[PDB]
Protein backbone atom coordinates (compact mmCIF):
# COMPACT_ATOMS: atom_id res chain seq x y z
CA UNK A 1 0.00 0.00 0.00
CA UNK A 2 1.42 3.40 -1.05
CA UNK A 3 1.56 6.13 1.17
CA UNK A 4 -0.93 8.77 2.27
CA UNK A 5 -1.89 11.26 4.47
CA UNK B 1 -27.67 14.40 15.93
CA UNK B 2 -26.79 13.02 19.90
CA UNK B 3 -24.43 15.65 19.86
CA UNK B 4 -26.77 18.48 19.75
CA UNK B 5 -27.14 18.99 23.66
CA UNK B 6 -23.14 19.51 23.44
CA UNK B 7 -21.23 22.86 23.71
CA UNK B 8 -18.97 23.41 20.85
CA UNK B 9 -15.56 23.33 22.88
CA UNK B 10 -16.54 20.49 25.29
CA UNK B 11 -16.63 18.25 21.86
CA UNK B 12 -13.40 19.09 20.44
CA UNK B 13 -11.97 18.78 24.55
CA UNK B 14 -13.35 15.17 23.72
CA UNK B 15 -12.18 14.97 21.09
CA UNK B 16 -8.93 15.02 21.60
CA UNK B 17 -9.59 12.87 24.85
CA UNK B 18 -10.92 10.51 22.43
CA UNK B 19 -7.64 10.20 20.48
CA UNK B 20 -5.58 10.16 23.29
CA UNK B 21 -7.52 6.92 24.38
CA UNK B 22 -7.39 5.99 20.57
CA UNK B 23 -11.27 5.75 20.82
CA UNK B 24 -11.17 7.12 16.93
CA UNK B 25 -15.11 6.28 16.74
CA UNK B 26 -15.79 8.47 18.93
CA UNK B 27 -13.28 10.79 18.08
CA UNK B 28 -15.20 10.86 14.39
CA UNK B 29 -18.62 11.60 16.11
CA UNK B 30 -17.19 14.75 18.62
CA UNK B 31 -15.84 16.01 15.78
CA UNK B 32 -19.08 15.48 13.16
CA UNK B 33 -20.94 17.43 16.60
CA UNK B 34 -19.01 19.80 16.20
CA UNK B 35 -18.60 20.56 12.65
CA UNK B 36 -22.94 20.26 12.55
CA UNK B 37 -22.97 23.41 15.07
CA UNK B 38 -22.29 25.57 12.13
CA UNK B 39 -19.03 27.52 12.59
CA UNK B 40 -15.79 27.19 10.20
CA UNK B 41 -12.94 24.97 11.97
CA UNK B 42 -9.68 26.29 12.74
CA UNK B 43 -6.66 24.52 11.32
CA UNK B 44 -6.20 22.25 14.54
CA UNK B 45 -9.78 21.49 14.32
CA UNK B 46 -9.92 20.77 11.01
CA UNK B 47 -6.22 18.04 11.47
CA UNK B 48 -9.11 16.79 14.57
CA UNK B 49 -11.80 16.31 11.98
CA UNK B 50 -9.38 14.73 9.34
CA UNK B 51 -7.52 12.36 11.91
CA UNK B 52 -10.61 11.18 13.13
CA UNK B 53 -12.02 9.80 10.26
CA UNK B 54 -9.30 8.74 8.18
CA UNK B 55 -8.26 6.50 10.98
CA UNK B 56 -11.74 4.96 11.18
CA UNK B 57 -12.31 4.69 7.23
CA UNK B 58 -8.20 3.24 7.25
CA UNK B 59 -9.54 0.38 9.54
CA UNK B 60 -12.78 -0.29 7.28
CA UNK B 61 -10.51 -0.01 4.06
CA UNK B 62 -8.23 -2.59 5.55
CA UNK B 63 -10.91 -4.83 6.59
CA UNK B 64 -12.24 -4.71 3.53
CA UNK B 65 -9.33 -5.76 1.91
CA UNK B 66 -8.93 -8.95 4.05
CA UNK B 67 -12.28 -10.14 3.00
CA UNK B 68 -12.20 -9.23 -0.52
CA UNK B 69 -9.13 -11.31 -1.17
CA UNK B 70 -10.65 -13.93 1.00
CA UNK B 71 -13.47 -13.66 -1.31
CA UNK B 72 -11.72 -13.58 -4.78
CA UNK B 73 -9.69 -16.91 -3.53
CA UNK B 74 -13.18 -18.26 -3.13
CA UNK B 75 -14.00 -17.99 -6.43
CA UNK B 76 -10.62 -19.48 -7.92
CA UNK B 77 -10.37 -23.02 -9.65
CA UNK B 78 -10.77 -25.56 -7.10
CA UNK B 79 -11.85 -23.66 -4.30
CA UNK B 80 -14.42 -25.73 -1.84
CA UNK B 81 -17.87 -23.58 -2.14
CA UNK B 82 -18.52 -22.43 1.31
CA UNK B 83 -22.17 -20.42 0.83
CA UNK B 84 -22.46 -16.47 0.36
CA UNK B 85 -21.51 -15.79 3.90
CA UNK B 86 -17.96 -14.12 2.58
CA UNK B 87 -19.59 -12.30 -0.05
CA UNK B 88 -22.37 -11.04 2.83
CA UNK B 89 -19.55 -9.94 5.74
CA UNK B 90 -17.56 -8.34 2.77
CA UNK B 91 -20.78 -6.81 1.85
CA UNK B 92 -21.67 -5.27 5.61
CA UNK B 93 -18.43 -3.94 6.06
CA UNK B 94 -18.34 -2.11 2.90
CA UNK B 95 -21.62 -0.60 3.51
CA UNK B 96 -20.61 0.42 6.77
CA UNK B 97 -16.95 1.78 4.78
CA UNK B 98 -19.48 3.53 1.93
CA UNK B 99 -21.20 5.13 5.11
CA UNK B 100 -18.79 7.02 6.58
CA UNK B 101 -17.32 8.65 3.17
CA UNK B 102 -20.93 9.50 2.68
CA UNK B 103 -21.04 11.12 6.29
CA UNK B 104 -17.59 12.89 5.69
CA UNK B 105 -18.10 14.03 1.95
CA UNK B 106 -21.76 14.94 3.49
CA UNK B 107 -20.17 17.31 6.32
CA UNK B 108 -17.90 19.12 3.06
CA UNK B 109 -21.08 20.03 1.03
CA UNK B 110 -22.94 20.97 4.11
CA UNK B 111 -21.26 23.15 4.66
CA UNK B 112 -17.58 22.82 4.93
CA UNK B 113 -16.61 23.47 1.70
CA UNK B 114 -18.34 26.69 0.70
CA UNK B 115 -17.53 28.64 3.89
CA UNK B 116 -14.07 27.75 3.44
CA UNK B 117 -12.61 31.26 1.79
CA UNK B 118 -9.03 30.96 2.81
CA UNK B 119 -6.83 28.90 0.36
CA UNK B 120 -5.33 26.54 3.25
CA UNK B 121 -9.04 25.87 4.59
CA UNK B 122 -10.64 25.22 1.15
CA UNK B 123 -7.41 22.92 -0.07
CA UNK B 124 -7.53 21.13 3.02
CA UNK B 125 -11.52 20.02 2.64
CA UNK B 126 -11.29 19.33 -1.26
CA UNK B 127 -8.30 17.76 -0.98
CA UNK B 128 -10.84 15.18 2.02
CA UNK B 129 -13.28 15.28 -0.69
CA UNK B 130 -10.98 13.59 -3.15
CA UNK B 131 -10.08 11.20 -0.94
CA UNK B 132 -13.17 10.32 0.46
CA UNK B 133 -14.52 10.01 -2.99
CA UNK B 134 -11.30 7.81 -3.79
CA UNK B 135 -12.55 5.17 -0.97
CA UNK B 136 -15.88 5.24 -2.37
CA UNK B 137 -14.31 4.25 -5.93
CA UNK B 138 -12.06 1.55 -4.25
CA UNK B 139 -15.09 -0.60 -3.50
CA UNK B 140 -17.06 0.59 -6.72
CA UNK B 141 -18.81 -1.93 -9.15
CA UNK B 142 -21.84 -0.03 -10.21
CA UNK B 143 -22.69 2.02 -13.09
CA UNK B 144 -21.80 5.02 -11.08
CA UNK B 145 -18.26 3.70 -10.76
CA UNK B 146 -16.88 5.75 -12.94
CA UNK B 147 -18.72 9.15 -12.16
CA UNK B 148 -17.19 8.19 -8.70
CA UNK B 149 -13.50 7.86 -9.48
CA UNK B 150 -14.51 11.79 -11.80
CA UNK B 151 -15.95 13.14 -8.65
CA UNK B 152 -12.38 12.58 -6.84
CA UNK B 153 -10.46 13.38 -10.16
CA UNK B 154 -12.40 16.79 -9.56
CA UNK B 155 -12.37 17.89 -6.30
CA UNK B 156 -8.35 16.77 -6.28
CA UNK B 157 -7.89 18.82 -9.38
CA UNK B 158 -9.95 22.36 -7.82
CA UNK B 159 -7.61 21.62 -4.84
CA UNK B 160 -4.41 21.01 -6.78
CA UNK B 161 -5.48 24.18 -8.73
CA UNK B 162 -5.83 26.79 -5.83
CA UNK B 163 -2.46 24.88 -4.33
CA UNK B 164 -0.59 25.95 -7.28
CA UNK B 165 -1.66 29.45 -7.19
CA UNK B 166 -2.29 30.18 -3.50
CA UNK B 167 0.40 28.69 -1.44
CA UNK B 168 4.70 27.61 -1.46
CA UNK B 169 5.18 24.11 -2.77
CA UNK B 170 6.31 23.35 0.32
CA UNK B 171 3.19 23.89 2.22
CA UNK B 172 2.27 20.69 4.00
CA UNK B 173 -1.01 20.74 2.60
CA UNK B 174 -0.06 21.15 -0.92
CA UNK B 175 2.34 18.15 -0.27
CA UNK B 176 -0.47 15.80 1.04
CA UNK B 177 -2.57 16.56 -1.54
CA UNK B 178 -0.07 15.99 -4.23
CA UNK B 179 0.84 12.47 -2.30
CA UNK B 180 -2.76 11.10 -2.53
CA UNK B 181 -3.95 12.56 -6.15
CA UNK B 182 -0.53 10.80 -7.12
CA UNK B 183 -1.65 7.94 -5.34
CA UNK B 184 -5.03 8.40 -7.17
CA UNK B 185 -3.69 8.16 -10.40
CA UNK B 186 -1.29 5.12 -9.74
CA UNK B 187 -4.12 3.07 -7.56
CA UNK B 188 -7.63 4.15 -9.32
CA UNK B 189 -7.45 6.12 -12.52
CA UNK B 190 -4.95 3.30 -14.16
CA UNK B 191 -2.45 6.21 -14.77
CA UNK B 192 1.11 5.17 -13.14
CA UNK B 193 3.60 7.48 -15.16
CA UNK B 194 1.16 10.46 -14.13
CA UNK B 195 1.32 9.32 -10.54
CA UNK B 196 5.47 9.34 -10.89
CA UNK B 197 5.07 12.51 -12.66
CA UNK B 198 3.43 14.20 -9.78
CA UNK B 199 5.31 13.04 -7.44
CA UNK B 200 8.92 13.42 -8.79
CA UNK B 201 7.85 17.30 -9.77
CA UNK B 202 5.95 18.10 -6.32
CA UNK B 203 9.34 16.59 -4.79
CA UNK B 204 11.51 18.21 -6.23
CA UNK B 205 9.72 22.00 -6.72
CA UNK B 206 9.19 21.46 -2.44
CA UNK B 207 13.33 20.65 -2.66
CA UNK B 208 14.11 24.17 -3.85
CA UNK B 209 12.30 26.24 -1.14
CA UNK B 210 13.21 24.39 1.63
CA UNK B 211 15.78 26.89 1.69
CA UNK B 212 12.93 29.88 2.73
CA UNK B 213 12.02 27.82 5.84
CA UNK B 214 12.41 27.47 9.42
CA UNK B 215 13.63 24.54 10.88
CA UNK B 216 10.22 23.20 12.39
CA UNK B 217 8.88 23.73 8.57
CA UNK B 218 11.40 21.91 7.40
CA UNK B 219 10.93 19.40 9.45
CA UNK B 220 7.02 19.10 8.54
CA UNK B 221 7.56 19.63 5.10
CA UNK B 222 10.34 16.86 4.32
CA UNK B 223 8.20 14.29 6.22
CA UNK B 224 5.78 14.57 3.60
CA UNK B 225 8.79 14.44 0.79
CA UNK B 226 9.89 11.57 2.08
CA UNK B 227 6.45 9.88 1.87
CA UNK B 228 6.74 10.68 -2.08
CA UNK B 229 9.90 9.60 -2.67
CA UNK B 230 8.82 6.16 -0.47
CA UNK B 231 6.06 5.80 -3.25
CA UNK B 232 8.48 6.94 -5.94
CA UNK B 233 11.07 3.62 -4.87
CA UNK B 234 8.05 1.34 -4.62
CA UNK B 235 6.49 2.52 -8.47
CA UNK B 236 9.88 2.80 -9.92
CA UNK C 1 -31.47 -9.77 18.52
CA UNK C 2 -30.06 -8.48 15.25
CA UNK C 3 -28.87 -12.03 14.81
CA UNK C 4 -31.77 -14.23 15.56
CA UNK C 5 -32.14 -14.57 11.48
CA UNK C 6 -29.10 -15.89 10.48
CA UNK C 7 -27.60 -19.68 10.74
CA UNK C 8 -25.52 -21.07 13.81
CA UNK C 9 -23.17 -22.29 11.70
CA UNK C 10 -22.90 -19.07 9.36
CA UNK C 11 -22.38 -16.98 12.77
CA UNK C 12 -19.82 -19.02 13.14
CA UNK C 13 -18.10 -18.74 10.14
CA UNK C 14 -18.62 -14.90 9.59
CA UNK C 15 -16.69 -14.78 13.46
CA UNK C 16 -14.07 -16.28 12.09
CA UNK C 17 -14.10 -13.78 8.96
CA UNK C 18 -14.10 -11.08 11.83
CA UNK C 19 -11.39 -12.71 13.79
CA UNK C 20 -8.79 -12.75 10.35
CA UNK C 21 -9.90 -8.76 9.24
CA UNK C 22 -9.63 -7.67 13.55
CA UNK C 23 -12.74 -6.79 13.46
CA UNK C 24 -13.66 -7.84 16.78
CA UNK C 25 -17.02 -6.10 17.82
CA UNK C 26 -18.41 -8.04 15.28
CA UNK C 27 -17.09 -11.24 16.10
CA UNK C 28 -18.57 -10.55 19.34
CA UNK C 29 -21.60 -10.07 18.02
CA UNK C 30 -21.96 -13.03 16.01
CA UNK C 31 -20.48 -14.96 18.79
CA UNK C 32 -23.36 -13.67 20.89
CA UNK C 33 -25.91 -14.58 18.07
CA UNK C 34 -24.50 -18.33 18.10
CA UNK C 35 -24.54 -18.58 21.98
CA UNK C 36 -28.68 -17.43 22.01
CA UNK C 37 -28.97 -20.21 19.10
CA UNK C 38 -29.30 -22.09 22.70
CA UNK C 39 -27.13 -25.40 21.79
CA UNK C 40 -23.48 -25.74 24.21
CA UNK C 41 -20.93 -25.03 22.52
CA UNK C 42 -17.91 -26.68 21.27
CA UNK C 43 -14.18 -25.61 22.57
CA UNK C 44 -12.83 -24.10 19.50
CA UNK C 45 -16.52 -22.14 19.54
CA UNK C 46 -15.79 -21.29 23.34
CA UNK C 47 -12.37 -19.92 22.00
CA UNK C 48 -13.82 -17.95 19.71
CA UNK C 49 -16.47 -15.81 22.43
CA UNK C 50 -13.63 -15.42 24.52
CA UNK C 51 -11.29 -14.09 22.04
CA UNK C 52 -14.11 -12.02 20.70
CA UNK C 53 -14.63 -10.14 23.90
CA UNK C 54 -11.36 -10.44 25.24
CA UNK C 55 -10.25 -7.67 22.71
CA UNK C 56 -13.30 -5.44 23.43
CA UNK C 57 -13.24 -5.05 26.86
CA UNK C 58 -9.48 -5.14 26.42
CA UNK C 59 -9.85 -1.83 23.99
CA UNK C 60 -12.09 -0.46 26.49
CA UNK C 61 -10.16 -1.12 29.32
CA UNK C 62 -6.95 0.88 28.04
CA UNK C 63 -9.31 3.27 27.18
CA UNK C 64 -10.56 3.81 30.40
CA UNK C 65 -7.55 3.58 32.25
CA UNK C 66 -5.96 6.88 29.91
CA UNK C 67 -9.21 8.54 30.64
CA UNK C 68 -9.00 7.47 34.82
CA UNK C 69 -5.35 8.45 34.78
CA UNK C 70 -6.24 12.29 32.75
CA UNK C 71 -9.00 12.85 35.29
CA UNK C 72 -7.04 11.75 38.44
CA UNK C 73 -3.86 14.08 37.59
CA UNK C 74 -6.97 17.09 36.59
CA UNK C 75 -7.67 16.50 40.65
CA UNK C 76 -3.89 16.85 41.63
CA UNK C 77 -2.84 20.18 43.67
CA UNK C 78 -2.31 23.53 41.14
CA UNK C 79 -4.52 21.88 38.32
CA UNK C 80 -5.90 23.91 36.07
CA UNK C 81 -10.15 23.66 36.46
CA UNK C 82 -11.36 22.33 32.85
CA UNK C 83 -14.76 21.96 33.67
CA UNK C 84 -16.94 18.31 33.69
CA UNK C 85 -16.26 16.58 30.39
CA UNK C 86 -12.99 14.75 30.82
CA UNK C 87 -15.28 12.94 33.81
CA UNK C 88 -18.61 12.78 31.69
CA UNK C 89 -16.26 10.93 28.83
CA UNK C 90 -14.79 8.29 31.41
CA UNK C 91 -18.32 7.75 32.60
CA UNK C 92 -19.05 7.19 28.85
CA UNK C 93 -16.80 4.86 28.30
CA UNK C 94 -17.13 2.97 31.32
CA UNK C 95 -20.54 2.65 30.77
CA UNK C 96 -20.03 0.96 27.88
CA UNK C 97 -17.31 -1.22 29.22
CA UNK C 98 -20.39 -2.31 32.22
CA UNK C 99 -22.28 -3.02 29.01
CA UNK C 100 -20.10 -5.41 27.29
CA UNK C 101 -19.12 -7.11 31.04
CA UNK C 102 -23.48 -7.48 31.83
CA UNK C 103 -23.73 -8.74 28.08
CA UNK C 104 -20.75 -11.49 28.74
CA UNK C 105 -22.33 -12.51 32.57
CA UNK C 106 -25.83 -12.62 30.73
CA UNK C 107 -24.79 -15.54 28.36
CA UNK C 108 -22.73 -17.49 31.33
CA UNK C 109 -25.86 -16.80 33.35
CA UNK C 110 -28.38 -17.59 30.33
CA UNK C 111 -27.35 -20.54 29.70
CA UNK C 112 -23.99 -21.62 29.45
CA UNK C 113 -22.97 -22.53 32.87
CA UNK C 114 -26.35 -24.35 34.03
CA UNK C 115 -25.58 -26.51 30.59
CA UNK C 116 -21.71 -27.30 31.25
CA UNK C 117 -21.35 -31.00 32.56
CA UNK C 118 -17.94 -31.12 31.48
CA UNK C 119 -15.20 -30.22 33.88
CA UNK C 120 -13.20 -28.32 30.69
CA UNK C 121 -16.35 -26.51 29.67
CA UNK C 122 -17.52 -25.68 33.24
CA UNK C 123 -14.12 -24.74 34.44
CA UNK C 124 -13.74 -22.49 30.97
CA UNK C 125 -17.05 -20.68 31.41
CA UNK C 126 -16.14 -20.01 35.39
CA UNK C 127 -12.92 -18.37 34.82
CA UNK C 128 -14.76 -15.96 32.06
CA UNK C 129 -17.66 -15.03 34.95
CA UNK C 130 -14.62 -14.28 37.12
CA UNK C 131 -12.62 -11.95 34.56
CA UNK C 132 -15.79 -10.15 34.11
CA UNK C 133 -16.47 -9.59 37.68
CA UNK C 134 -12.82 -8.67 37.96
CA UNK C 135 -13.25 -5.80 34.88
CA UNK C 136 -16.48 -4.43 36.74
CA UNK C 137 -14.56 -4.37 40.37
CA UNK C 138 -11.77 -2.67 38.10
CA UNK C 139 -14.01 0.51 37.82
CA UNK C 140 -16.61 -0.30 40.26
CA UNK C 141 -17.05 2.79 43.30
CA UNK C 142 -20.01 2.11 45.25
CA UNK C 143 -22.08 0.64 47.35
CA UNK C 144 -22.08 -3.57 45.61
CA UNK C 145 -18.02 -2.64 44.91
CA UNK C 146 -17.54 -5.54 47.56
CA UNK C 147 -19.88 -7.82 46.25
CA UNK C 148 -18.75 -7.39 42.68
CA UNK C 149 -15.31 -8.53 44.04
CA UNK C 150 -16.66 -11.27 45.64
CA UNK C 151 -18.65 -12.24 42.61
CA UNK C 152 -15.29 -12.49 40.99
CA UNK C 153 -13.77 -14.59 43.86
CA UNK C 154 -16.62 -16.69 44.19
CA UNK C 155 -16.08 -17.71 40.36
CA UNK C 156 -12.65 -17.56 40.29
CA UNK C 157 -12.89 -20.56 43.70
CA UNK C 158 -15.23 -22.90 41.86
CA UNK C 159 -13.25 -23.03 38.97
CA UNK C 160 -10.13 -23.53 41.10
CA UNK C 161 -12.22 -26.38 43.05
CA UNK C 162 -13.05 -28.26 39.69
CA UNK C 163 -10.19 -27.51 37.74
CA UNK C 164 -7.96 -29.33 40.90
CA UNK C 165 -9.88 -32.38 41.13
CA UNK C 166 -10.86 -32.99 37.51
CA UNK C 167 -7.56 -31.77 35.38
CA UNK C 168 -4.06 -32.07 35.19
CA UNK C 169 -1.66 -29.36 36.37
CA UNK C 170 -0.69 -28.84 33.07
CA UNK C 171 -4.22 -28.40 31.68
CA UNK C 172 -3.94 -25.06 29.67
CA UNK C 173 -7.47 -24.17 31.29
CA UNK C 174 -6.12 -24.60 34.47
CA UNK C 175 -3.23 -22.87 34.11
CA UNK C 176 -4.94 -19.70 32.60
CA UNK C 177 -7.62 -19.73 35.47
CA UNK C 178 -4.86 -20.23 37.48
CA UNK C 179 -2.88 -16.92 36.14
CA UNK C 180 -6.09 -14.53 35.97
CA UNK C 181 -7.12 -15.95 40.18
CA UNK C 182 -3.50 -14.92 40.83
CA UNK C 183 -3.79 -11.44 39.11
CA UNK C 184 -7.53 -11.15 40.91
CA UNK C 185 -5.56 -10.94 44.02
CA UNK C 186 -2.63 -8.72 43.37
CA UNK C 187 -4.96 -6.34 41.43
CA UNK C 188 -8.39 -6.43 43.15
CA UNK C 189 -8.20 -8.10 46.23
CA UNK C 190 -5.11 -6.60 47.41
CA UNK C 191 -3.32 -10.20 48.66
CA UNK C 192 -0.21 -9.76 47.05
CA UNK C 193 0.76 -13.16 48.80
CA UNK C 194 -1.63 -15.10 47.87
CA UNK C 195 -0.77 -13.62 44.10
CA UNK C 196 2.80 -14.70 44.49
CA UNK C 197 1.98 -17.81 46.03
CA UNK C 198 -0.90 -18.98 43.52
CA UNK C 199 1.40 -17.97 40.58
CA UNK C 200 4.74 -20.23 41.97
CA UNK C 201 2.67 -23.43 43.13
CA UNK C 202 0.69 -23.73 39.93
CA UNK C 203 3.83 -23.29 38.24
CA UNK C 204 5.81 -25.36 39.83
CA UNK C 205 3.51 -28.43 39.92
CA UNK C 206 2.82 -27.86 36.13
CA UNK C 207 6.82 -28.05 35.80
CA UNK C 208 6.21 -31.44 37.51
CA UNK C 209 4.00 -32.75 35.04
CA UNK C 210 5.42 -31.78 31.80
CA UNK C 211 7.54 -35.06 31.01
CA UNK C 212 3.44 -36.73 30.50
CA UNK C 213 2.93 -34.72 27.58
CA UNK C 214 3.58 -34.27 23.70
CA UNK C 215 5.30 -32.04 22.46
CA UNK C 216 2.38 -30.08 21.11
CA UNK C 217 0.55 -30.18 24.51
CA UNK C 218 4.44 -28.89 26.05
CA UNK C 219 4.03 -25.93 24.22
CA UNK C 220 0.38 -25.41 24.67
CA UNK C 221 1.01 -25.62 28.57
CA UNK C 222 4.78 -23.78 28.65
CA UNK C 223 3.59 -20.22 26.82
CA UNK C 224 1.05 -20.05 29.91
CA UNK C 225 3.69 -20.84 32.69
CA UNK C 226 6.21 -18.20 30.86
CA UNK C 227 2.93 -15.69 31.81
CA UNK C 228 2.70 -16.76 35.72
CA UNK C 229 7.05 -16.74 35.95
CA UNK C 230 6.40 -13.42 33.93
CA UNK C 231 3.91 -12.19 36.44
CA UNK C 232 6.41 -13.15 39.17
CA UNK C 233 8.78 -11.15 37.82
CA UNK C 234 7.12 -8.12 37.94
CA UNK C 235 5.91 -8.72 41.54
CA UNK C 236 9.08 -9.70 42.99
CA UNK D 1 0.08 -4.18 33.48
CA UNK D 2 0.34 -8.12 34.94
CA UNK D 3 -0.23 -11.04 32.26
CA UNK D 4 -4.03 -12.59 31.40
CA UNK D 5 -5.52 -14.95 29.37
C1 LIG E 1 -0.01 15.26 9.99
C2 LIG E 1 -0.03 15.74 8.54
C3 LIG E 1 1.06 14.96 7.80
N1 LIG E 1 -1.30 15.37 7.92
C4 LIG E 1 -1.81 16.03 6.72
C5 LIG E 1 -3.17 16.03 6.45
C6 LIG E 1 -3.66 16.66 5.33
C7 LIG E 1 -2.80 17.30 4.46
C8 LIG E 1 -1.45 17.31 4.73
C9 LIG E 1 -0.94 16.68 5.84
C10 LIG E 1 0.27 17.26 8.47
O1 LIG E 1 1.33 17.59 8.05
N2 LIG E 1 -0.68 18.32 8.84
C11 LIG E 1 -2.05 18.10 9.37
C12 LIG E 1 -3.14 19.06 8.85
C13 LIG E 1 -2.85 20.51 9.00
C14 LIG E 1 -3.91 21.40 8.34
N3 LIG E 1 -3.69 22.82 8.58
C15 LIG E 1 -4.59 23.84 8.02
O2 LIG E 1 -5.55 23.57 7.33
C16 LIG E 1 -4.26 25.31 8.34
C17 LIG E 1 -1.54 20.75 8.37
C18 LIG E 1 -0.40 19.79 8.75
C1 LIG F 1 -4.92 -19.02 23.71
C2 LIG F 1 -5.03 -19.48 25.16
C3 LIG F 1 -3.73 -19.06 25.86
N1 LIG F 1 -6.11 -18.76 25.83
C4 LIG F 1 -6.74 -19.25 27.05
C5 LIG F 1 -8.03 -18.85 27.36
C6 LIG F 1 -8.65 -19.31 28.50
C7 LIG F 1 -7.99 -20.18 29.35
C8 LIG F 1 -6.71 -20.59 29.03
C9 LIG F 1 -6.08 -20.13 27.90
C10 LIG F 1 -5.18 -21.03 25.23
O1 LIG F 1 -4.25 -21.65 25.62
N2 LIG F 1 -6.41 -21.75 24.90
C11 LIG F 1 -7.68 -21.14 24.42
C12 LIG F 1 -8.98 -21.74 24.98
C13 LIG F 1 -9.14 -23.20 24.83
C14 LIG F 1 -10.39 -23.75 25.53
N3 LIG F 1 -10.60 -25.17 25.29
C15 LIG F 1 -11.74 -25.89 25.89
O2 LIG F 1 -12.56 -25.35 26.61
C16 LIG F 1 -11.88 -27.39 25.56
C17 LIG F 1 -7.93 -23.83 25.42
C18 LIG F 1 -6.58 -23.24 24.99
MG1 LIG G 1 -22.89 27.06 22.72
MG1 LIG H 1 -21.96 -3.25 -2.18
MG1 LIG I 1 1.47 18.57 -14.50
MG1 LIG J 1 -30.69 -23.50 11.86
MG1 LIG K 1 -20.01 5.06 36.55
MG1 LIG L 1 -3.61 -22.75 48.15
Amino acid sequence: FPATV
Amino acid sequence: GAMGSMERASLIQKAKLAEQAERYEDMAAFMKGAVEKGEELSCEERNLLSVAYKNVVGGQRAAWRVLSSIEQKSNEEGSEEKGPEVREYREKVETELQGVCDTVLGLLDSHLIKEAGDAESRVFYLKMKGDYYRYLAEVATGDDKKRIIDSARSAYQEAMDISKKEMPPTNPIRLGLALNFSVFHYEIANSPEEAISLAKTTFDEAMADLHTLSEDSYKDSTLIMQLLRDNLTLWT
